[PDB]
């Protein structure tokens, strides 16, 4: 139909998506969004919807979770990051479900990644691989694992959550997580074990 | 392990019983005031939308009443029962809405079943409707299957009303494609012109694009001032625009203008001894022998027919059963003039061996052909409907005949046997006695040229020719073909270049077969040497090979590599 | 094997009877050879010489 109709449909869909991302998915109708998604892609305008999706998602991430992570980099930095990841995942579940139907027609003809993969990629680019968050996360994980190796016990389930989050963030396998996590960890472990070996060879014997 | 069959049906019938008897119902579908008590289990087993409707965590996850909108009650009921009993009753009318709800509910299995049905149902009268349907919903396999069938069938008809209501992108793909089958490049021009003039100035912006896909041999001649007449007033952004616009876009002739009158041969002698037979063709103009696709599953003992619309069909035949071993099958196939492949069609009711395929009034008539029945009506004459894609029986022939040939003259079926002839009247479905021949000859072929029947040869064969006139109803002799003595010519009657020519292969004593064709003078009653087929291009074909008149594209086909 | 051209290709299809005479000659049976000669008496008559066939029989003897 006219461009005004599709613009209004997209505008309300964007408002509904933003409302869902604001932890207000209770009072919102699913059939209306599915029907509007049906009539939006039916008119062969999936490129505009996909482009609008990416802009809305990245704008929400930069506004909400980018500020939140930087604001609490010292007060439960890893706990807040896991909570934001869980909030992003549970919000993207309904976002993907509506747009997986869009994906069925889109990715099989346009040959692009799915919306769930798109959300993981943009989250990796804007949160984990940030110019300041990446180094801060690397430094704090090395510090706590070194303190754990020293002899005192710290939280261990959170690290398992963090590595699992990074593994899911890889989205293809063990390409991103392995380089981001192991490479600083191998260097830290190499020096720690080398210094430990040097101390042990002089303070003890082969017994 | 494979999961048990016996427990599967026992549970399956319990799925149906619990549905027809409304007991374990927790969710009900509210559609236009119609109650659909069902289960969350079965609905999302087939549908990929109900799994995102129930196991999503939305308000509907707890709500037991959903108002499903923009759906049909009949389509939902057949989909629901298909999820419950597995039976998908697909008619010829509701498949359109069946696909609409299947895509809406994202139900994969019914989508494949209805897509396959639409692949079988594609034809001339719904090609435009299905292509637009294949454009509305992304069904690329059907879209490509339609587009190929669409491309040929538009050019033939180009008068259907649904062609006007088409998207701009679809028309650009259709017109700019190199698969159109047209005798001239002007019929596509006027087809575009009438489409542009079908509506108001909403076609003005698409006109700068539709002409950008048509060749420039008509973008400077007539049908440029006609648009100026239909131009919106005082618009100076179009008349000057098209004045200096038709410089680029590389004039090149299309592919549809390459249908030369060629002699299609079937069951020819296979060059490689690994295969039994092959199919070749002779080019009366190119003087070359182009290869053809093998008959479907090496279908031997078949018959050929070419409709006035230049379409090739194959009926009857036998396949070697899995040393002599052959089983007769009633499979039917259609030849693709561009893809060089045989598309399967609706099979016949009875199997045939060497059937006489004759086209008349758009119906394909197969007369006789050594049917399997052998009852009192051991003829089994039956026509084929190219409109509904089905076979309908016709009036049985008065007498049982073997090794017979049939032609069509004056919208009537003329079948010839050893000495008798009967004419079939399609309007009343009756047979009338015709003239009697004075010579007992069989194993011959006849070609219908104008309003006369030319029975050439008969018994090897000979040079006896008996000409029959429909308006006169009499058999008369004309002459005998001058051939080398002590030989066994293989006569083949065919009509080519608006003249009666003969494809006669002769073999001398202890000599190889020689190929030569002659042109029979209708008024002078004499066979004149039209062309001599050199043996450097055409090799031996055999004895049980058939010949027919038709048009084929040398570009799509490939030359057969074989030594002279 | 220094051979010739299509002369070789066509004539073997052409002179079958003379090859047929050789085949029976290889069977080495004057009675059978004479019967074949009578069967193909007219074929060898297109030779301007029939004595060669008799000389062939004498050579077989």
């Amino acid at each position: 139909m006219d461009e005004k109709y599709v613009n209004s449909i997209w505008d309300l869909l964007k408002n509904a998506i933003q409302e869902i991302q604001r932890k207000n998915n209770s009072g919102l109708s699913f059939e209306e969004l599915y029907r509007n998604a049906y009539t939006m892609v039916l008119h062969k305008h999936g490129e505009k919807l996909y482009t609008g999706l990416r802009e809305v998602v990245t704008e929400h991430l930069i506004n909400k979770v980018r500020e939140d992570v930087l604001n609490s980099l010292n007060n439960n930095f890893l706990q807040t990051l896991n909570q934001a990841w869980n909030d992003h995942q549970t919000a993207m579940v309904m976002i993907r479900d509506i747009l997986m139907y869009m994906d069925r027609v889109y990715v099989q003809q346009n040959n692009v990644e799915n919306v769930y993969n798109l959300g993981l990629i943009i989250f990796r680019d804007q949160v984990v691989r940030y110019g300041c968050i990446r180094d801060h996360l690397r430094q704090t994980l090395l510090d706590m694992i070194a303190r754990e190796r020293k002899g005192e016990v710290v939280d261990r389930g959170a690290i398992r959550n963090a590595c699992q989050m990074l593994m899911i963030l890889g989205l293809e396998g063990r390409s991103v997580y392995e380089e981001d996590f192991e490479a600083p960890f191998l260097e830290m472990s190499a020096e720690f074990f080398q210094m430990e070996s040097q101390k042990f060879l002089a303070e003890n014997s082969a017994s | 392990r494979q999961i048990n069959t016996e427990y599967a049906v026992s549970l399956l019938e319990q799925l149906k019983l619990f549905y027809e008897q409304q007991l374990f119902t927790d969710i009900v579908l509210i559609v236009e005031g119609t109650e659909f008590p069902c289960h969350k289990m079965v609905l999302a087993t087939c549908s990929s939308y109900f799994r995102a409707m129930f196991m999503s965590g939305l308000s509907e996850s707890k709500q037991t009443h959903v108002h499903l909108r923009n759906v049909d009650a009949a389509t939902l009921q057949i989909i629901i029962t298909y999820a419950y009993t597995g039976n998908l009753a697909m008619n010829d009318s509701t498949v359109e809405q069946l696909y609409e709800t299947a895509c809406f509910l994202q139900v994969e299995d019914v989508l494949q079943r209805c897509r396959e049905y639409l692949i079988k149902k594609i034809n001339a009268e719904n090609c435009v409707r299905l292509l637009s349907f294949a454009d509305l919903f992304s069904c690329e396999e059907l879209k490509q299957s339609a587009k190929r069938m669409v491309e040929h069938k538009f050019t033939a008809v180009y008068h259907q009303d649904a062609f006007m209501q088409l998207s701009h992108d679809l028309l650009i793909d259709i017109l700019s494609s190199d698969n159109l089958n047209v005798e001239k490049e002007e019929t596509v021009r006027e087809a575009a012109m009438l489409w542009l003039e079908y509506n108001t100035e909403s076609r003005s912006q698409y006109l700068s694009s539709v002409l950008s896909q048509i060749r420039i041999d008509a973008l400077s001649e007539v049908t440029q001032r006609a648009w100026f007449q239909g131009l919106p007033p005082n618009d100076k952004s179009v008349v000057v625009q098209g004045l200096y616009k038709s410089m680029p876009k590389f004039f090149k002739p299309r592919l549809g203008m390459t249908k030369e009158e060629m002699m299609i041969f079937i069951e020819a002698s296979s060059e490689n001894p690994c295969s039994l037979y092959s199919s070749v063709c002779y080019s009366p103009q190119a003087e070359k022998v182009y290869k053809l696709c093998s008959p479907p599953a090496d279908l031997h003992k078949v018959g050929t027919v070419v409709t006035p619309d230049n379409d090739i069909y194959i009926a009857g035949g036998q396949v070697p059963l899995k040393q002599t071993a052959f089983r007769t099958v009633n499979c039917f196939y259609w030849f693709d003039a561009q893809q060089n492949t045989w598309f399967p069609k609706t099979p016949m009711l009875f199997v045939r061996i060497k059937p006489s395929l004759v086209c008349c009034e758009g119906y394909i008539y197969a007369i006789g052909g050594d049917s399997v029945g052998g009852e009192l009506n051991r003829r089994t004459v039956e026509r084929y409907d190219t409109e509904k894609d089905e076979w309908t029986m016709v009036s049985p022939l008065p007498c049982a005949w073997q090794w017979s040939a049939a032609v069509v003259v004056h919208d009537c079926i003329y079948v010839m046997t050893l000495n008798l002839m009967y004419c079939y009247f399609p309007r009343s479905d009756s047979w009338v006695e015709m003239a009697m021949r004075q010579t007992s000859r069989s194993f011959a072929s006849a070609a219908a040229f104008g309003d006369k029947i030319f029975y050439i040869g008969g018994l090897g064969s000979s040079v006896t020719v008996e000409i029959y006139d429909v308006n006169k109803n009499e058999w008369k002799m004309a002459a005998n073909i001058p051939a080398k003595r002590y030989s066994d010519p293989c006569v083949r009657a065919v009509v080519i270049s608006n003249s009666l020519c003969v494809f006669m292969r002769e073999t001398h004593l202890n000599e190889r077969a020689k190929y030569v064709t002659y042109q029979y003078d209708l008024e002078l009653d004499r066979w004149s040497l039209r062309q001599h087929i050199s043996e450097r291009v055409l090799w031996d074909l055999g004895r049980d090979f058939r010949c027919t008149v038709g048009k084929l594209y040398p570009s799509c086909l490939e030359e057969s590599p074989w030594k002279p | 094997k220094y051979t010739s051209q299509i002369v070789g290709r066509f004539i073997k299809p052409l002179s079958n009877a003379y090859h047929e005479l050789a085949q029976v000659y290889s069977t080495n049976n004057p009675s059978e050879l004479r019967n074949l000669v009578n069967k193909h008496s007219e074929t060898f008559t297109r030779d301007n010489n029939m004595g060669l066939v008799k000389q062939c029989l004498s050579s077989l003897y």
